[PDB]
């Protein structure tokens, strides 16, 4: 079965670099153990050396940003015609799951308090703005929480007074 | 406007590699009908490549295997030397795995030997160590992974000379302990050897292909 043959294998990247050609069987391409092959070009680049386990990748991000989570890292057996340690076929993946913690607390949103009384109208003649503010401390937020909505309603008011001409 | 044309192909380069696959190429020039005034130009390519196949494999050098297990600690002409001040010698072996096709042989010593004291199955006084670091989540990609840390009965090694002169070898060689002793310790939570506690791991992520997982999060 033909396969694309590459002249160099870049470790820690899992990529075939330096294309030589296709239409050549896997046996001929892997006569030099420093080569690598990729079938159908979709992926699955594999070195020609004896199968040996690759390196543990960096930890995947913690499954949740809150309290205790779980994160994974993979390791693939790379090689041709052979088995890794443990009677494992080339292309198989091993995993290690680990508990992680980004931060201790997590945002518990607070509740709105009683409304502050209506502030006086922003102007003494014609029409103005009537502001109404409250606070977000019933209860108070922790970590990174915030109250839903806004903390200052604003309406209009008519003073029913004419300005001097 | 004078049409460009190709000349003769140059000599093909010899197969540069002495093993496996290589590559050859030929070099021709557009010097036979040279294009004039820039009207037309010679078409095609000025360099064709071919793959030269040599059936001989390539020398793959031998890489050392991981160390085997330490041999039992024995003294010559004394049979068992357990739980006694008797210096033995234990060996450890490697395997030059992978040397093929005139590859360079493995460099070093395939046999490691150290002087030892035997402590196999000896009853000793013990003491409970502190809580170990929380282990991994196991089984990964399995039903309900569970972490686990453990306190255990740490044996108290007998105060024997760690530095002994060997009469046969005329050397002052170090001695280390080897074996599985049977430690004695007051019961802690109803266990005489190792008491552990398990906690389930939270928000377990599914195990998918590193490429497939990458394409899945990107696509949402
Ligand atoms: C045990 O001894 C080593 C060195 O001596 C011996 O090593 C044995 C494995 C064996 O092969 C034997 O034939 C050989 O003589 C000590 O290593 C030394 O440690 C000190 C401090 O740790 C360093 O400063 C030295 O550089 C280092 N090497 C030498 C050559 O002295 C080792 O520490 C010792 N272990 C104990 C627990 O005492
Ligand atoms: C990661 O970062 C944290 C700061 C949070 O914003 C996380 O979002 C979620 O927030 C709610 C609180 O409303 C918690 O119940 C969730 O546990 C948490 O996932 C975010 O994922
Ligand atoms: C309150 O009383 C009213 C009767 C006005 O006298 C106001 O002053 C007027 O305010 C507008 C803008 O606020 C200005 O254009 C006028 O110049 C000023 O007379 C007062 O604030
Ligand atoms: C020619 O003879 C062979 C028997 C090998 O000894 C060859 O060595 C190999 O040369 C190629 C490059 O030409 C390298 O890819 C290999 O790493 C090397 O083993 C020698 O050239
Ligand atoms: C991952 O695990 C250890 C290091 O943590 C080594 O055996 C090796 O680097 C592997 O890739
Ligand atoms: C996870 O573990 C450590 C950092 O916590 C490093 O080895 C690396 O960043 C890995 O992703
Ligand atoms: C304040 O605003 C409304 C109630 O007025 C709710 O979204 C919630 O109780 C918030 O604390
Ligand atoms: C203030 O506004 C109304 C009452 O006017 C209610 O949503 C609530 O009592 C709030 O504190
Ligand atoms: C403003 O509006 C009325 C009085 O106009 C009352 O509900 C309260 O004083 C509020 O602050
Ligand atoms: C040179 O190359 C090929 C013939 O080898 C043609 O495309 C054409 O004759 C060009 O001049
Ligand atoms: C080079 O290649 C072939 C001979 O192999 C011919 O088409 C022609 O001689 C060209 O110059
Ligand atoms: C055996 O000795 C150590 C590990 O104990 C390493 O140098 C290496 O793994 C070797 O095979
Ligand atoms: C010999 O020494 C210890 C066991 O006592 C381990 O490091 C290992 O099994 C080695 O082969
Ligand atoms: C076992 O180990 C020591 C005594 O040997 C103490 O830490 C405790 O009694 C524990 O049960
Ligand atoms: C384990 O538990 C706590 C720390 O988690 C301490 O009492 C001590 O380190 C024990 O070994
Ligand atoms: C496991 O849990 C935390 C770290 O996640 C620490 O208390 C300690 O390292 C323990 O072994």
């Amino acid at each position: 079965d033909p396969v694309l043959c590459f002249t160099q294998y870049e470790e820690s990247s899992g990529k075939c670099k330096g294309l030589l050609g296709g239409g050549v069987s896997v046996e001929d391409c892997c006569l030099n153990t420093a080569f690598a092959y990729q079938k159908r070009s979709g992926g699955l680049c594999q070195p020609c050396r004896s199968p040996r386990w690759s390196l543990w990748s960096t930890w995947a991000p913690c499954s949740v940003t809150c309290s205790e989570g779980s994160q994974l890292r993979y390791r693939r057996c790379v090689g041709w015609n052979g088995q890794c340690s443990g009677k494992v076929a080339p292309g198989t993946l091993e995993w290690q799951l680990q508990a992680c913690e980004d931060q201790q607390c997590c945002p518990e949103m607070g509740g709105w308090s009683g409304w502050g009384p209506w502030e006086p109208c922003s102007v003494t003649c014609s029409k103005g703005t009537r502001t109404r503010r409250r606070a977000c401390n019933h209860p108070a937020p922790k970590c990174g929480g915030h109250c839903p909505g806004q903390a200052q309603e604003s309406e209009a008011c008519d003073t029913q007074q004419v300005c001097p001409e | 406007g004078v049409a460009g044309g190709w000349g003769p192909w140059g000599p093909v380069s010899p197969c540069p590699v002495t093993c496996g696959l290589g590559q050859t190429m030929e070099q021709r020039t557009c010097n036979h009908p040279v294009p004039q005034h820039g009207g037309p130009f010679c078409a095609g390519d000025a360099t064709r490549t071919h793959i030269c196949n040599t059936a001989v494999p390539c020398p793959v050098d031998g890489e050392w295997d991981s160390w085997g297990e330490w041999s039992p600690c024995i003294r010559r002409n004394m049979k068992s030397i357990s739980c006694q001040e008797i210096p033995g010698q234990q060996s450890r072996g490697r395997t030059c795995r992978g040397r093929k096709f005139d590859g360079h042989r493995c460099a070093g010593q395939q046999q490691d030997i150290r002087h030892c004291y035997s402590i196999q199955h000896c009853p000793l006084k013990g003491s409970w160590s502190e809580w170990s670091t929380w282990g991994l989540c196991m089984p990964p990609c399995g039903p309900n992974p569970t972490r686990a840390r453990q306190r255990l009965c740490t044996p108290l090694l007998p105060k024997y000379p760690p530095t002994v002169s060997m009469v046969e070898g005329q050397g002052e060689k170090n001695v280390t302990f080897w074996g599985r002793p049977l430690p004695r310790c007051e019961e802690l939570q109803g266990q005489k050897l190792v008491v552990e506690e398990k906690r389930p791991c939270l928000h377990v992520p599914a195990c998918k292909d590193p490429e497939e997982e990458e394409l899945e999060n990107l696509y949402f």
